[PDB]
């Protein structure tokens, strides 16, 4: 039903096709975008994006990663997408210190410090996210990567914040006000599109990927809450606590698939 | 020429599993005369006759948890009227052995919390919790727990002496019967030792705690940490913890012994080291199951006088009545009013005689009382 899956150890990412076969699909992701082989769509439109989140806004430490819960209607249409997306949460992916490749996409073999990740559905379609996974239907995702940055990039303040709020497994806070918009880049004009999958079990083969090829700054300081993340694992009858670092899923291969380049 | 009155009503059972008796017994004695005709609900249907009925009690040969565990009431009638006994349960106490008799070595490294989990195996009784360390009892402290709801292990800050191996010791107390379960051997990860971080309370005590009068309430909070977390106890409210409670050595356990109205309140504990803090909180809310201060008692009165009847009973939350004739719910009608725990008929007649029943109840608690009603 929910099999324990972690990002290293005996039950890594190199085994989760052994509980989630899913995992072992040929659809999979994240990949590595060659932009030289990627092809060349209405326009990508936001809507609500530049809205002030609101104080129900908050923020879980998952074990996993640590996730927004969007509380406000955001919504995405166009750039090849059937329809009209709502977006259901954030979540994000990390290395270990010193700005470490913390991204599961990489752009031309590029990784990045973090991916963010938004998850969207549609919620003509369907009545909420997780009716959409429970069915797989189609589900919507934008990856952002970050950059590292001289200075703190403002934009990020709440949500690093926030981290310092969710250190531990299982901790929640609500979040000063944020606008959504400004955890994407600042030019929304490049992004490449491709069908994969859910970079977690059970790896279901439903997404549509959104990946914006230019990155959102942020300093080796607010890095720093990143990596001041803890998670628990299990072994046999113990349970430990452990560093949340290095959560992000090797890449996968393409095969059939081609990447679409606005 | 009496109504039925009970002997012995239906009590609680308790039937160790791993006894040597073949059959267990449901009282359900009763005196009238004429003799009352008796029966039996389980789980709210009809006990239809392996079992066997002896002087109304109810005997089961070979009980079985499946088909036997549950919530019994008897029903008396004779010709005077019927009562309705208060519920009893029948349990059956016991405690499996650990399944899987191998544990996976594991490795943890220095500075790290982890726990150790229990794992009990099925039982029914209330269960308390030991462990056993390179076969000693294992020292409990501020950097070693125990939980007594959990069963698990807690230590906040592993160290180069806590390698060796683990084994749960788990006791029913009911049966006082004790299992160990399979040993799990810890040994160091020799990667670093572990930074330091804020307390994570790894254990803690409810949002809403319903503490019931004069028992011992427990809470627990214990962190895991680096350094160590100090666990502190407090009142929100900021008043001081009576003198009667205990604390565990580990500080893990707060126990509040005869509960009382003023124990209750917001309590906190707060886990802290020199990286942050955290705290849990929750509301103990106090209550009692409902007691008899006033019963009903027999009455004999005549034709066309009238009938006054009160039962009281105080509780917490404050019980609610309602009343039985022979056994079914009676609400005011032409000449009788009931209101709350009162029965009022103006005007008495011989349609009147009967068995009555003033019943008493809250959230946590049902209670009866019974009288019969003859008319001359
Ligand atoms: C209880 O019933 C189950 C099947 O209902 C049976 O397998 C088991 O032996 C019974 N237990 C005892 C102790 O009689
Ligand atoms: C009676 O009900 C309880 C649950 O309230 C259940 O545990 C038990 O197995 C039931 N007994 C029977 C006879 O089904
Ligand atoms: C602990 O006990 C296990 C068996 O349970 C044994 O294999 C092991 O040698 C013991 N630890 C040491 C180092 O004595
Ligand atoms: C009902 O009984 C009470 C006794 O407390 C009495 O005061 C009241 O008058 C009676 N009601 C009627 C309708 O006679």
């Amino acid at each position: 039903g929910d099999p324990y899956w972690a990002y290293s150890g005996a039950y890594g990412p190199e085994h989760w096709v052994t509980s989630s076969v899913s995992c072992g699909g040929s659809h999979q992701s994240p990949i590595d975008i060659l932009d030289h082989h990627a092809r060349v769509y209405q326009e990508l439109q936001l809507d609500g994006f530049d809205n002030e989140s609101s104080n129900k806004t908050w923020m879980k430490n998952t074990g996993k990663t640590v996730a927004i819960l969007l509380k406000d209607d955001y919504f995405v249409s166009g750039a090849g997408l059937p329809g009209r997306f709502k977006a259901e949460k954030v979540e994000f992916h990390w290395g270990h210190s010193n700005g470490s490749a913390g991204s599961e996409h990489s752009v031309n073999g590029r990784r990045f410090p973090v991916e963010m990740q938004i998850f969207f559905y549609n919620p003509d379609d369907f009545d909420s996210f997780q009716t959409a996974i429970s069915e797989n239907r189609i589900i919507g995702a934008m990856a952002i990567f970050f950059q590292v940055s001289p200075r703190d990039n403002s934009a990020l303040d709440p949500i690093i914040h926030g981290l310092k709020g969710v250190v531990h497994h299982e901790k929640e806070t609500f979040l000063d006000p944020f606008i959504l918009r400004d955890l994407l880049p600042a030019s929304l004009g490049s992004y490449y599109r491709y069908t994969g999958s859910l970079t977690t079990p059970p790896c279901s083969e439903i997404v549509e990927w959104i990946v914006f090829r230019r990155p959102v700054p942020i300093s080796y300081h607010q890095l720093e809450a990143f990596y001041s993340i803890f998670t628990t694992e299990q072994q046999d009858h113990v349970k430990s606590v452990e560093y949340l670092r290095n959560n992000f899923r090797p890449q996968q291969a393409l095969n059939d698939r081609v990447v679409s380049k606005s | 020429g009496s109504g039925p009155v009970f002997v012995q009503e239906p009590s609680h059972v308790m039937f160790p599993l791993d006894s040597e008796e073949k059959k267990v017994k449901l009282s359900c004695e009763v005196k009238g005369n004429p003799k009352p005709h008796i029966r039996w609900k389980l789980n709210g249907t009809d006990v239809d006759i392996r079992y066997s009925v002896v002087d109304g009690s109810l005997l089961i040969n070979n009980p079985n948890k499946t088909q036997d565990a549950g919530t019994y009431q008897c029903i008396a009638t004779n010709s005077f009227g019927t009562i309705v006994s208060r519920e009893a349960k029948l349990q059956f106490a016991y405690l499996e052995n650990f399944k899987t008799r191998t544990r996976s070595t594991v490795s943890v490294r220095r500075g790290q919390g982890m726990v150790l989990l229990c794992g009990p195996p099925p039982h029914s009784g209330e269960l308390s919790y030991a462990w056993i360390f390179n076969e000693y009892p294992s020292y409990q402290d501020n950097r070693r727990f125990v939980s007594q709801e959990t069963g698990n292990l807690y230590i906040a800050k592993v160290e180069k002496s806590d390698v060796g191996n683990y084994t749960c010791v788990v006791t029913n107390t009911v049966t006082n019967h004790k299992v160990l379960g399979p040993p799990t051997p810890l040994i160091l990860r020799n990667d670093g030792v572990m930074g330091e971080y804020e307390p994570k309370i790894e254990v803690q005590f409810p949002e809403t705690v319903p503490a019931e009068k004069g028992t011992t309430v427990k809470l627990e909070c214990f962190a895991l940490g680096n350094p160590v977390p100090t666990i502190l106890w407090r009142r929100a409210d900021g008043k001081p913890i009576a003198r009667k409670a205990r604390r565990h050595k580990s500080n893990g356990i707060l126990e509040i012994p005869n509960f009382q109205q003023e124990d209750a309140g917001s309590y906190e504990c707060v886990a802290e080291n020199s990286r942050g803090k955290n705290v849990a909180k929750g509301q103990l809310t106090f209550y009692a199951q409902p007691n008899w201060v006033q019963i009903i008692n027999d009455i004999h009165v005549a034709m066309e006088e009238s009938v006054f009847w009160e039962c009281k009973a105080n509780g917490r939350p404050k019980p609610t009545y309602r009343w039985l004739k022979n056994g079914d719910p009676l609400l005011t009608r032409d000449r009788i009013q009931i209101e709350q725990g009162t029965l009022n008929i103006t005007i008495v007649n011989l349609s009147d005689a009967g068995m009555y029943q003033c019943v008493a109840e809250n959230k946590h608690g049902v209670i009866f009382s019974s009288a019969e009603l003859s008319v001359i």
